[PDB]
């Protein structure tokens, strides 16, 4: 319904600014890319944009469709998870990041995905890096959502495997060996 | 393309804080397809993944090193800094400052940077000529502390034959090398000890 | 805490030789795998990313294969330019380690060192300490033997050697042995030697000079 960044309404904007969050209300499917960078959370000087409020995050939960590529390089200190997107299910990726990358979760303190909805990523890799708090990532099973042969996912310099397992911080009993995208039982992808 | 380069003290006291500063040139620190890192290496731990700091200010340190690193970075003048509190002897080390970008690989080295943790004081050098009494001539750099020492002939134009042999540690706790050279014209070592401020221009018969 | 385990710890191999190390993770990493090369004194430089993928710029005969745990780094064709050691790195989580390294020298031909003896300086004996220098230039293999004698008085424990790395070039070596002595028991003898041992020499070579002359 709407436009992404770079595309129509935000022309000259890099990232998801305290400016253009309110034109997402209501929005289903966006027509281009979504790019939340660090100036969202420490601001802006020159345009003296405040940073963003994290309870304000909750307007792209409405959000279900994306033709481009999510570029996520800031996240909320306050927030654990990325349930903002909690309703996003397919991510196109007709543009991509240098051409070869349809989602990028890079640096945050995130614990979990939360990408509880997502269930199709037509075209692109999938990179998640630097984060030192993440779990669950590793155990998605992302050959269900790809639809393009020879899509690869990087989960590098994150959290270790056992650092999950020592937090108890793992699916639960009742759900495939596919992965989840958060400890309880609705963020299981099959069963 | 892009360059790095190192900078700060090479003799840090035991027990205080080391100091380093990388200093990005050709380029920007203000990607963020990078994590811009410090590693380091030495006889007994070998290499050694320090850590990096992203440009939105999140930080990855090494459990090893956890409590006393500290990296911060400032796109102003392109440039991130290094510190780490209360070393030992187990810090002495090569310190390199390092590109590692978001897919994962170290493209971009600095020269490296050597870090010695002592109590000792700085001490210059004594250059003395290495003359007969094909030939061979060069100079003795004798008594000097801490690590490196740059020898180089006739400022860069002599290089063909010219062999800088490792440093070798006297049991007095003074480092000493040699530099020589081969020659089937006046020949010149040009020293320079950056920890004491010293450059000499021997002149060799 | 990933283990990385590198075989063999070093290796010789002549020009146009294929010389293949291996690397080894204590857990599975995928392809999330890098090869460096280490020339002496200088900087590691980045050859093989994501365990397979060839560095632009570094030529074709390096190569990388390997997922999981297993690794292998390959030189299809041996130079003298190679002398470096090389590691491998995993990036699989936090934190990143490296490995112990594998250091790989090239064989030749046997070479016999060039012979010098350097007296010590009137500039150094006012200072009031000597020290007398030998130089063993450019020989393979690095293996050799170094004889101090003061009046044919055979001298140990008061001299300290040096070896430069493998040149990148005509892979020899070259040795310096430094003769410390204080200045007056450097006035009360005359001979002062240098004796070689090397296999390129059929007798041992002896280089030596009379005290101020």
């Amino acid at each position: 319904v709407c436009n992404g960044i770079g595309i129509g309404e935000f022309k000259d904007s890099l990232s998801i600014d305290a400016t253009n969050i309110k034109h997402f209300k209501n929005c289903t499917s966006i027509s281009g890319d979504l790019h939340i960078l660090p100036v969202a959370f420490r601001g802006d000087s020159f345009t003296h944009t405040p940073p963003l409020d994290p309870q304000e995050l909750d307007i792209l939960k409405t959000v279900k469709e994306i033709t481009g590529f999510l570029l996520i390089q800031a996240w909320p200190e306050n927030r654990t998870d990325l349930h903002a997107f909690e309703n996003l299910e397919i991510i196109r990726g007709r543009t991509k990041q240098h051409g070869q990358f349809s989602l990028a979760v890079v640096s945050l303190d995130i614990t979990s995905l939360g990408l509880r909805s997502l269930k199709e990523i037509s075209d692109g890799d999938v990179i998640i890096s630097g984060n030192k708090n993440l779990c669950y990532a590793n155990t998605i099973n992302w050959k269900k959502l790809f639809g393009t042969s020879g899509q690869k996912t990087k989960i590098i310099s994150n959290r270790g495997e056992n650092s999950c397992k020592a937090t108890g911080q793992v699916c639960h009993a009742l759900c495939s060996p596919e992965g989840c995208w958060g400890p309880e039982p609705r963020d299981c992808v099959s069963h | 393309q892009v360059q790095l380069q190192e900078s700060g003290p090479g003799l840090v006291k035991p027990s205080e804080t080391l100091s380093l500063t990388c200093t990005v040139s050709g380029g920007s620190v203000s990607s963020g397809d990078y994590y811009w890192t410090w590693i380091r290496q030495s006889p007994g731990k070998g290499l050694e993944w320090i850590g990096h700091i992203y440009y939105s200010g999140n930080t990855n340190y090494n459990p090893s090193l956890k409590s006393r690193l500290t990296i911060s970075i400032d796109t102003s003048k392109t440039q991130f800094s290094l510190k780490l509190s209360s070393v030992t002897a187990a810090d002495t080390a090569i310190y390199y400052c390092v590109r590692d970008r978001v897919t994962g690989a170290f493209d971009i080295w600095g020269q490296g940077t050597m870090v010695t943790v002592s109590s000792a004081s700085t001490k210059g050098p004594s250059v003395f000529p290495l003359a007969p009494c094909t030939a061979a001539l060069g100079c003795l750099v004798k008594d000097y502390f801490p690590e490196p020492v740059t020898v180089s002939w006739n400022s860069g134009a002599l290089t063909s034959g010219v062999h800088t042999f490792p440093a070798v540690l006297q049991s007095s706790g003074l480092y000493s090398l040699s530099s020589v050279v081969t020659v089937p014209q006046t020949y010149t070592c040009n020293v320079d000890h950056k920890p004491s401020n010293t450059k000499v221009d021997k002149t060799v018969e | 805490d990933i283990q990385m385990t590198q075989s063999p710890s070093s290796l010789s191999a002549s020009v146009g030789d294929r010389v293949t190390i291996t690397c080894q993770a204590s857990q599975d990493i995928s392809n999330y795998l890098n090869w460096y090369q280490q020339k002496p004194g200088k900087a590691p430089k980045l050859l093989i990313y994501d365990a397979s993928n060839l560095e632009t710029g570094v030529p074709s005969r390096f190569s990388g294969s390997g997922s999981g745990t297993d690794f292998t780094f390959t030189i299809s064709s041996l130079q003298p330019e190679d002398i470096a050691t090389y590691f491998c790195q995993h990036f699989d989580h936090l934190p990143l380690a490296f490995g112990g390294g594998t250091k790989v020298e090239i064989k030749r031909t046997v070479a016999a060192p060039s012979v010098f003896i350097f007296p010590p300086s009137d500039e150094q004996l006012k200072s009031g300490t000597a020290s007398v220098v030998c130089l063993l230039n450019n020989f393979y293999p690095r293996e050799a033997k170094v004889q101090w004698k003061v009046d044919n008085a055979l001298q140990s424990g008061n001299s300290q050697e040096s070896v430069t790395e493998q040149d990148s070039k005509d892979s020899t070596y070259s040795l310096s042995s430094t003769l410390t002595l204080s200045k007056a028991d450097y006035e009360k003898h005359k001979v002062y030697a240098c004796e070689v041992t090397h296999q390129g020499l059929s007798s041992p070579v002896t280089k030596s000079f009379n005290r101020g002359e």
